């Protein structure tokens, strides 16, 4: 997997290929994507991987 | 030389004084050279052409330059070249190489 | 307070990038300010008579073309009215129409302007926003729709207030009776629709000969 | 740039607004600077100097001839310029004179370094040419000084040495009346084993009116404020003086503090008890002998009526350094309260006097005439208050001069000959050295004959011929003392001459200015928003 | 200091600008390179859309701005008018040559020693190429032309059709064959018409043995079909005689203007009358034709064309034997038309393509000429097909007019950039790391089109550059100079038996232009941009 | 693209995804070396920067400018990222570092662009930097002999190679005889708070001085402190924390009486606490006193009156670095003056610098710390001076933990190339091409000292690899000789850790640079 460079909104740089971080750090819009993010931050709080 | 305290005057006089013997040094140092000498003339045109982006071409150009000055002018009895004769005509198209010498 | 006699001398060639700075920028400025003064101000300030064939003229203006019908084209900016203006020859003949959304009379005439447009291929319709072209804010009010138009950079048309010379209905045959008796549009000509292209270029004049 | 992708391209935050200039030009555009600045500096090099009259953002004017306070003033956005202004100021700190030579020798400096840039030369071999020519030159210097006696028996060198110093100020009208006063307020306040001569204990002011020839060396205290009673005496003579720094008022406890008063009596008591306390202090005051009072806090009317009903003239609302400066001239301790006060304690003043200086209602306090005052003031009159400011200046550099000599006793002729001398010594050595550094060592004893240049220019001769002719004497004969008839007197020996000037300024020119240029050259980049 | 009204830019500063603008132009049509590049697409302002893949056409439909991207987009545009082929090649090598020359200078390299040493790598690579990689046609004979022509259709939208279009591409090549003085076989090309329509599959593009005009009959009385046609060649309108300028008519007895008025038609009659009485039957003009003589035509039951397009009438009549004419005026002062300047042919038609007619002359005689009507999905697609049928006759007349063919897929490149890393160590002390720069340079052309194929560039490059190294290290191994790159299996391939082939004169001819312009550009080291 | 009627991701937000984003990284990269690149060598040069508010910075370490530099773009801050940590791990070679990872990123920039896998390109830098870690750790040079004398001098040599870039580089030898002294007689912990440095306007270089003792600035004196005695020859120093004047008792504390008698004696009482205080300091046999906390009016003239010398409002840094010297200990209270908290120095004197007061501490026998005192002529070259020093002084602690030395002027890069490319020799090849573009790009210090300091980089380059390939490790660029000369005979010594700290993150940055494929940037909330 290659590492994504991701800038929120405070201008905090973000590099790394942890899916559940880039889906934090990005501003998601569609409410449909909310739910599937929301369920990968499940995962993330229940397994950690 | 003006922070010095010379006046713009002195200091003109003596660049002219600078100049005339310069020039009679140049004249010192000049050597003779006639039209019949083609080594010379492709030399001069070399020369010229050394500096320009045509420097690689110099070796086609040079006697373009050389035989385009000769036959507009008469070898003797000639103090002057009128460059009007001589047309140059721009055409794209092909490279420097392509340039041409039509007597016509 | 003595020494009236200045002499700026040595200040204003030891100035002379920043001023000319400025006078560039002024110069486009009244350059492109000026292009339309000559219609801000003073414009605002200021029985086959029955068309029976008005309908057939309708009906066979509805064929416009095969491909698609287009649209007018519209203008961005300023500057870019006065790049897109400066250009071209005197023989194109431009109409430009200022216009606001929402105003009566503007899809009408826009309409009208698109089917000219199609079955007059030589001229150049076009339309600008009020707002776009910086006009005077009575315009913004009391002057929307005015059917302007240019000739290789002067005018030939003064039409301004034409809805009350056209009405608010009025269709492409009432906007081209309008334009043509006053001798700005230019005569048509039968034209043909081809397969669709022949042309490709015409630039090399290598094409026979028979040699022994 | 904006990629070759076509995608954008941002770096620096706020890139588009910001400007860099790189290598070489961005090095000219910084000697060009420079030499504009020294340029316009060295109009007020020598005796014939002419003052630069700052006006500031306010509108106050200030004339002056100082290099370190015109440039301080000036109003420069230049970064190369305030480089300059920090040189000359780091000159008046160091030294307190020769602010304005520094500036001019960098400006020579830089100006021969822009045309050995030109003839392609790394500016960082400039550079160290330029070290090695400072180095020998400040060698050079060690071996042409002289040393003079800096005893209280004979001040001749250094009235000398001030009268030089003064000599391009606006106070040489009275010349050797300022010379005299600064030498003496100097010598008078100084540790003799050739330590640091506080200068906190020179207090130099001034007022306007009268004449600037009527400015004279008080060895005691002069004070701003005035007797607090009308009715007092102006003139106290062997004044015991007593030194208080709390005011004639009821003790005040520091802590927050309630007294609670419950009935008539205790009313009767506090009342009583306020009496008291005031005839107290005042009799306390009168026990030991004083004959002149002296707070710093002020005080209340009833204290005012006893010092004056007991014969004590007071004065309040002295300040702190003022206090200090007055305890230390008359001999007498600091006392904090009036039961600490005791005889020998008190100060001892000859004369203490109240000054009037015409129709202008305003009156000063002087002490004078004490035993052995080891703090001194200066009092300076003039026309205008511009003069004034002037003359102070012009005497701080003077006490910055006679200091110098105080720490260092070995001296140089000025008038250029020292500037003359070095750079002939340069030119020797530069002949000896691989010719690789020698065009800039020749690039230096030429910038370094700038300053008998400039003094030739304002005096009105021809800078280069009296130079040649000058160098050539100093060739001839060995005399390195022969400088540049800046006053017309005649003859060209400063030693005869008495133009006297302290090595370590000389040195610290030549140093500050070699270091500054250095920085200057090695300066590539410049990135202004 | 210099105190001008402008922006200077100077020293590394400008040479790095100059770079990126090149290598921005070379990206912007990299994409579009080899059979397994992949067309673009633009939309202008107003809406109109472009589907195209060559490189000039695309360079030609931007704005640009830089100078120096200005240069190499005038360089794609001489390539195509002096070759035809190779218009994008010719702009990636010329920015990856300025690339590497750039990035030679920024170590201290003088330009002039970086413009020596390409001048001599370019000089020694076209004589490489003249005399080791090229091959004779002449063994090969049409499989040769065929196989330029599928070479020059791939990575164009009709690509995969080749089998098919390439046949016709040929035979419109020779069919306008023809041989002038010095006894030199010339194929005038741009002289087959191409007309598009959109209509039917790719497959059912026509090839006319003939020509074909985009034009109608002008009144619907005249027959739409002439089977032994006399064609009469006009360069003169047919409409009532209006008097010159300067000759006024005036009246002054009433009972001569009808007189007057009647004559004033009666010459166009008595023109029309000597033109017809000689038999003729198709009559194309270049000039308009009003309702009288279109009358007078349909009576005679012949054709009459109007407003026929110049270069067109020139080529019937060439075709047809038929003669200009601007007059009919002969050299004793009169009014004549013999019959010996009629055209013929062996059939006039007026075909209907897609609810839209066409005239088409079937089979003149004393001449062969070709037309092509290409058939596609639409506008968009006709037009590309037309610009790679374009490139694809280009490629065939420089083959058939220089008989030298190289092989394709990067194998010249490779064999250059082999032979030249070898021969720089012999010539020189810093000319050499400029010819060796060159010779790298040389080799963007095969990374480019294995990068397009998704392909691993480096191991292909390095097989092929193994491969030549081979070649031209082992004397006995020489058959390897054919070796280039097999995209559809990303392997290398011998090119030669493969049947991918290229004219010299196009390698030739972009090694020379890229190399000038990358010189051109070297030169400058300072920007002065006056304020307008 | 189509217009999606509900977006996926917030407006504004900008994305940037494949080949081209890495090659712009790599181009961001190479713009922010390009503003350091001068600034390395014998030969370099200043920079200026000016901030928003106009104070100009002069400098020449590659961090300040880099922090200096507001670089936003998100693959060029990992240069300065890397130049931060070089400086605070080593202290010098923040020009290094981000020379050879641009050199990096560039050297592999032309396989990137035809489409080759970043993991293998990975691979190599980590392999790359791994053998060249143990090659410098094999050659470095290291004397097993622990002589005073050797290391005093390996610790100069090595502060003088450290300090020749510099505007002190003429003075190098001075300066770092200094700062050699100054490192030397810290005890254990080498800390960076126990060498003060002061900057004082006006003074030539040499002029600078280092005290083997404390010196501070004078700190707002009151009135009578002019009377005190300013010159002592076997001072006692009483290092205080308390307040000496007159004040409430506690900010809470309230009095309450009813009687005269008591509102006297109050007053007596507060008096006499306070001079209770000076009476435990005065017997305690001191003579020179210093507070952190103000000391009032009334102190100082009392203290004058027994001819002592006070000093209030004494910073903490400068009180601990007195504690250091003389030998004492901080009291919060003055009831316990034991003399064993009282510190001792042979002489204190009150002397002038520069238009400035400052109380000097010398001759102390066990002081473990000194005071910097720079003259300049002005603040900007007394900064430059104070960060010359600093990595000097880094470098001399680090010199201190390990006596382990290379080559400098580039030798020591030479070799490693030389030993990466042999290496690369006798690898398949997929490898191979990229171990030998990083060893190409070692070669770009030596070439940049060249190009500074205005030589031919080609030739010098052309020897170096000759005499490296033939044998000799330590042959580098002789800047005054336009030549190449064997650098650890000429003393071009430099700690081997800074050259190894500077290739590992040189290769961290090019590998995290690599690894990214895809950049998003968020819109910025609060435009304001
Ligand atoms: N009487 C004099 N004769 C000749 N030169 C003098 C005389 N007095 C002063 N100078 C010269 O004038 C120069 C300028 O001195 P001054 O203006 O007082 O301070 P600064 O050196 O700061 O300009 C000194 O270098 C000194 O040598
Ligand atoms: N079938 C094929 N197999 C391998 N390579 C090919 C094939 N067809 C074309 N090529 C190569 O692809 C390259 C790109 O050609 P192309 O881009 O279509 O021409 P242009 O540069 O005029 O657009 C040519 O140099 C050619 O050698
Ligand atoms: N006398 C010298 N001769 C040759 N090279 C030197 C000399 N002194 C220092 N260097 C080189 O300068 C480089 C360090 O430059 P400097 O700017 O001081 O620190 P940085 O490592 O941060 O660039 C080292 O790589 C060293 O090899
Ligand atoms: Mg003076
Ligand atoms: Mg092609
Ligand atoms: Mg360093």
């Amino acid at each position: 997997g290659m590492n994504k460079m991701v800038i929120n909104h405070l201008e905090k740089l973000f590099v790394t290929n942890d899916a559940a971080t880039i889906l934090r750090e990005l501003e998601v819009q569609h409410p449909a994507a909310k739910m599937i993010v929301m369920a990968s931050h499940m995962q993330e709080q229940e397994v950690g991987d | 030389l003006l922070q010095k305290g010379i006046h713009p005057t002195i200091i003109s006089e003596s660049f002219q004084k600078a100049l005339e013997k310069g020039i009679e040094i140049l004249t010192d140092m000049s050597r003779p050279v006639e039209l019949s000498d083609r080594e010379t003339l492709l030399n001069s045109a070399t020369t010229s052409l050394n500096s320009k982006v045509v420097s690689q071409y110099s070796s086609l150009l040079s006697p373009m330059s050389v035989n385009a000055v000769m036959k507009v002018i008469d070898p003797a009895t000639a103090t002057s070249v009128d460059l009007r004769d001589i047309k140059i005509v721009k055409k794209l198209g092909g490279t420097i190489d392509d340039c041409e010498l039509v007597e016509g | 307070l003595a020494g009236e006699g200045i002499s700026v001398n040595t200040g204003p060639k030891g100035v002379i990038n920043d001023w000319r700075r400025f006078k560039q920028l002024e110069t486009e400025q009244r350059e492109e300010q000026c292009r339309e003064m000559e219609r801000l101000i003073k414009k605002l300030s200021m029985f086959l008579q029955q068309y029976r064939k008005q309908r057939m003229e309708e009906m066979r203006q509805q064929l416009h073309k095969g491909p698609q019908f287009k649209q007018v084209f519209e203008i961005s900016s300023g500057e870019g009215f006065l790049d897109m203006i400066d250009k071209e020859q005197k023989s194109i003949v431009i109409m430009v129409h200022i216009y606001e959304d929402g105003i009566p009379g503007t899809e009408a005439m826009n309409g009208c302007m698109i089917c000219l447009a199609a079955e007059y291929p030589a001229v150049k319709f076009c339309k600008v926003k009020s707002s776009v072209i910086g006009a005077s804010s009575q315009f913004t009010r009391n002057a929307l729709p005015a059917l302007l138009i240019y000739k290789g950079g002067e005018l030939i048309g003064n039409f301004v207030r034409v809805t009350d010379q056209l009405g608010d209905d009025f269709f492409a045959v009432d906007l081209e009776a309008f334009l043509q008796e006053f001798g700005l549009l230019p005569e048509k000509e039968v034209l043909v629709l081809t397969s669709v292209r022949n042309s490709a270029t015409c630039h090399s004049e290598d094409s026979d000969l028979e040699i022994d | 740039a904006f990629d070759e992708y076509g995608r954008p391209f941002l770096i620096i935050k706020d890139q588009d607004r910001k400007s860099r200039l790189m290598g070489l030009e961005a090095l000219k555009s910084h000697i060009m600077a420079a030499k504009a600045v020294a340029n316009t500096m060295r109009t007020s090099l020598g005796p014939n100097g002419l003052d630069k009259m700052m006006v500031d953002k306010d509108g106050d004017v200030t004339v002056t001839n100082d290099g370190a306070t015109i440039l301080s003033m000036m109003d420069v956005d230049h970064q190369i310029a305030k480089l300059m202004v920090e040189l000359s100021k780091s000159q008046d700190d160091e030294i307190g004179d020769g602010t304005t030579g520094v500036v001019v020798l960098a400006g020579a400096l830089l100006e021969e370094a822009e045309q050995l840039l030109d003839r392609g030369i790394h500016p960082i071999r400039i550079a160290d040419g330029y070290e090695q020519a400072a180095r020998v030159a400040i060698e050079h210097l060690d071996k042409i000084s002289d040393s003079v006696l800096v005893d209280i028996k004979d001040t001749e060198p250094l009235i000398q040495t001030a009268k030089t110093t003064l000599g391009s100020k606006v106070v040489n009208s009275c010349h050797r009346q300022m010379a005299e006063i600064a030498v003496n307020a100097v010598l008078t306040v100084a540790d003799m084993e050739r330590r640091d001569v506080d200068f906190e204990l020179i207090k130099v002011e001034g007022k306007v009116g009268g004449r600037l020839e009527d400015t004279k060396l008080i060895k005691g205290v002069i004070v701003d404020k005035d007797f607090s009673h009308p009715q007092m005496p102006k003139k106290v003579e062997d004044a015991k003086i007593a030194i208080l720094t709390c005011p004639f008022e009821p003790p005040k406890p520091k802590t927050k503090h309630k007294l609670d008063v419950t009935s008539v009596e205790d009313y009767k008591a506090l009342q009583k008890y306020e009496k008291e306390k005031f005839e107290e202090m005042i009799q306390q005051i009168k026990e030991t002998g004083a004959n002149l009072a002296i707070c710093q806090w002020g005080f209340d009317d009833e204290a005012n009526h006893l010092l004056l009903q007991n014969n004590l003239p007071a004065v309040r609302w002295v300040g702190g350094p003022e206090i200090e400066l007055i305890a230390i001239a008359t001999g007498g301790r600091i006392v904090p309260r009036f039961s600490e006060l005791t005889a020998e304690k008190l100060g001892f003043a000859g004369l203490v006097q109240e000054i009037s200086f015409g129709t202008t209602k305003d009156k000063m306090l002087v002490i004078e005439q004490c035993k052995n005052s080891r703090a001194v003031t200066i009092f300076i009159r003039g026309g205008n208050k511009m003069i004034i400011e002037e003359a102070k200046r012009s005497l701080h550099d003077a006490l910055c001069v006679i200091r110098n000599l105080i720490r260092d006793n070995r001296v140089v002729y000025g008038g250029g000959a020292a500037e003359i001398s070095c750079a002939l010594a340069v030119s020797q050595e530069a002949d000896k050295c691989p010719t690789l550094e020698q065009y800039a060592m020749r690039a230096f004893a030429d910038a370094l004959e700038v300053i008998p240049m400039a003094l030739s220019e304002n005096s009105g001769m021809n800078p280069i011929q009296t130079m040649t002719e000058v160098r050539a004497r100093q060739v001839k004969e060995m005399n390195p003392a022969l400088g540049i008839d800046c006053l017309h007197k005649g003859t060209n020996d400063m030693k005869q001459q008495h133009v006297i000037e302290t090595l370590i300024g000389k040195k610290q020119q030549i140093s500050l200015a070699t270091q500054m240029v250095r920085m200057i050259l090695k300066i590539d980049d410049i990135r202004k928003p | 200091p210099l105190s001008v009204f402008g922006d200077r830019s100077t020293g590394e500063t400008i040479r790095s600008q100059n770079v990126m603008a090149a290598a921005s132009i070379a990206n912007i049509v990299k994409s579009s390179l080899g059979p397994v590049g992949l067309d673009k697409m633009l939309v202008d302002d107003i809406g109109d859309v472009t589907i195209t893949n060559d490189g000039a056409t695309i360079l030609k439909l931007l704005e640009v701005e830089h100078p120096a991207a200005k240069v190499l987009c005038e360089l794609a545009d001489l390539q195509d008018k002096e070759v035809g082929d190779g218009t994008t090649s010719v702009v990636i090598i010329a920015a990856e040559l300025l690339k590497n020359a750039d990035e030679l200078v920024k170590q201290k390299i003088h330009p002039t020693s970086v413009i020596s040493g390409y001048r001599l790598a370019c000089k020694e690579a076209v004589r490489y190429i003249n005399e080791n990689l090229i091959v004779n046609t002449d063994e090969l004979g049409r499989d040769c032309l065929i196989n330029a022509a599928k070479t020059s259709m791939s990575s164009k939208i009709i690509g995969i059709n080749g089998d098919f279009f390439a046949n016709m591409v040929v035979d419109a090549v020779l069919a306008i064959k023809y041989t002038d003085i010095r006894g030199q076989p010339r194929y005038p090309v741009n002289s087959v018409n191409i007309l598009k329509a959109h209509g039917r599959s790719q497959m059912e593009s026509m090839l006319i043995s003939g020509y074909a005009l985009n034009c109608v009959v002008g009144s619907q009385g005249m027959p739409k079909r002439i089977v032994n046609a006399k064609i009469a060649c006009l360069d003169f309108s047919l409409q009532k005689t209006k008097m010159k300028l300067g000759v006024q008519v005036v009246i002054t007895d009433p009972e001569k203007l009808d007189q007057i008025r009647q004559r004033e038609s009666d010459i166009t009659k008595e023109r029309i009358q000597k033109i017809l009485a000689t038999g003729a039957n198709v009559i194309l003009t270049t000039g308009g034709i009003d309702d009288m003589c279109l009358k007078y035509f349909v009576e005679a039951g012949a054709m009459a064309v109007r407003r026929v397009l110049k270069r067109d009438l020139k080529r019937i009549a060439k075709a047809s034997g038929a003669t200009i004419l601007s007059t009919l005026a002969n050299l004793e002062g009169e009014e004549t038309f013999e019959a010996a300047m009629l055209g013929q042919a062996e059939e006039v038609v007026q075909e209907r393509i897609c609810d839209d007619e066409l005239i088409l002359i079937k089979n003149t005689k004393a001449r062969t000429s070709a037309s092509i009507i290409l058939r596609g999905a639409n506008d968009f697609m006709c037009d590309e097909m037309e610009r790679s049928l374009h490139d694809a006759l280009c490629v065939v007349k420089r083959v058939l007019e220089s008989k030298s063919v190289v092989p394709g897929g990067g194998a010249v490149e490779a064999a250059l950039s082999i032979y030249l890393e070898n021969y720089a160590t012999s010539m020189g002390s810093r000319e050499q790391l400029a010819i060796a720069e060159f010779a790298r340079s040389l080799l963007v052309i095969p990374n480019t089109l294995a990068v397009n194929a998704a392909q691993d560039s480096t191991d292909l490059v390095a097989k092929l550059r193994a491969f030549h190294n081979e070649a031209q290290v082992n004397p006995e191994r020489k058959n390897l100079k054919w070796i280039g790159l097999d995209l559809s299996n990303g392997k290398p391939r011998d090119n030669k038996q493969a049947g991918v082939f290229e004219p010299t004169i196009v390698k030739v001819k972009s090694l020379k232009f890229a190399t000038e312009a990358a010189i051109t550009i070297l030169r400058i080291d300072d920007l002065i941009k006056l304020h307008p | 693209m189509m217009p999606t009627p509900v977006i996926l991701l917030k407006e504004g937000t900008d994305s940037s995804q494949g080949i081209p984003q890495l090659v712009s990284n790599i181009s961001a990269c190479q713009v922010i070396a390009e503003a350091v690149r001068t600034t390395l060598g014998p030969r370099g040069m200043d920079k200026l920067i000016v901030d928003g508010r106009g104070k100009a910075t002069i400098s020449n370490d590659g961090a300040t400018i880099l922090k200096l530099l507001d670089v936003v773009h998100p693959a060029a801050k990992t240069l300065v990222d890397i130049a931060k940590s070089q400086d605070a791990e080593v202290g010098d070679g923040t020009t290094s570092v981000t020379l050879l990872a641009a050199e990096f990123l560039k050297q592999v920039k032309p396989y990137v662009e035809e489409g080759l896998h970043p993991q293998i390109i990975i691979r190599a830098f980590r392999t790359a930097t791994q053998l060249a870690v143990n090659k410098i750790k094999e050659i470095a040079v290291t004397v097993k002999k622990a002589d005073k004398v050797e290391q005093r001098k390996l610790l100069e040599k090595c502060a003088m190679t450290a300090l020749s870039s510099k505007l002190i580089s003429q003075q190098k030898a001075f300066f770092a005889k200094m700062v050699v002294d100054a490192v030397m007689m810290l005890d254990d912990l080498l800390q960076l708070k126990m060498i003060g440095i002061k900057k004082v306007q006006g003074g030539a270089l040499e002029d600078s001085q280092l005290v083997a003792g404390v010196a501070f600035k004078k700190t707002f004196s009151y009135a009578g402190f002019e009377m005190q005695p300013k010159k002592y020859h076997n001072p006692k120093i009483a290092l205080l924390n308390v307040e000496l004047e007159l004040k409430a008792e506690k900010d809470n504390a309230e009095i309450r009486v009813h009687t005269v008698e008591d509102y006297q004696a109050i007053v007596d009482a507060e008096w006499n606490i306070l001079y209770d205080k000076l009476e435990k300091i005065h017997h305690s046999g001191a003579k020179v006193v210093l507070s952190k906390l103000p000391i009032g009016d009334v102190a100082t003239q009392y203290f004058a009156d027994r001819d002592m010398f006070c000093a209030g409002r004494v910073p903490e840094e400068d009180l601990k670095r007195t504690m250091m010297a003389c030998g004492g200990s901080i009291q919060t209270s003055v009831n316990a003056l034991s003399a064993d908290v009282l510190g001792r120095c042979q002489v204190f004197e009150e002397t002038q610098i520069g238009g400035e007061r400052y109380n000097f501490f010398t001759g102390c026998p066990k002081a473990k710390t000194c005071t910097f005192i720079l003259r300049g002529g002005a603040e900007q070259f007394m900064e430059e001076t104070e960060r010359s020093l600093h990595d000097a002084i880094m470098i001399v602690r680090r010199a201190i933990k390990n006596d382990s030395v290379v080559a400098g002027g580039g030798a020591i890069e030479m070799e490693l190339s030389k030993y990466l490319r042999d290496y690369s020799r006798t690898i398949p090849g997929k490898q191979q091409l990229l171990i030998g573009a990083y060893a190409k790009a070692l070669e770009i210090i030596p070439r940049q000292l060249c190009d500074n300091a205005g030589f031919d980089a080609t030739n010098i380059l052309n020897k170096l690899r000759a005499r490296h390939a033939q044998g000799g490790t330590w042959y580098g660029v002789d800047i005054n000789n336009e030549d190449i000369a064997d650098n650890f005979e000429a003393f071009v010594w430099e700690p081997a850790m800074v050259r190894i700290n500077a290739l590992t993150a040189a290769s961290e940055a090019a590998c995290l640079i690599v690894s990214v494929d895809e950049t998003i940037k968020n819109p910025r909330s609060t435009v304001d």
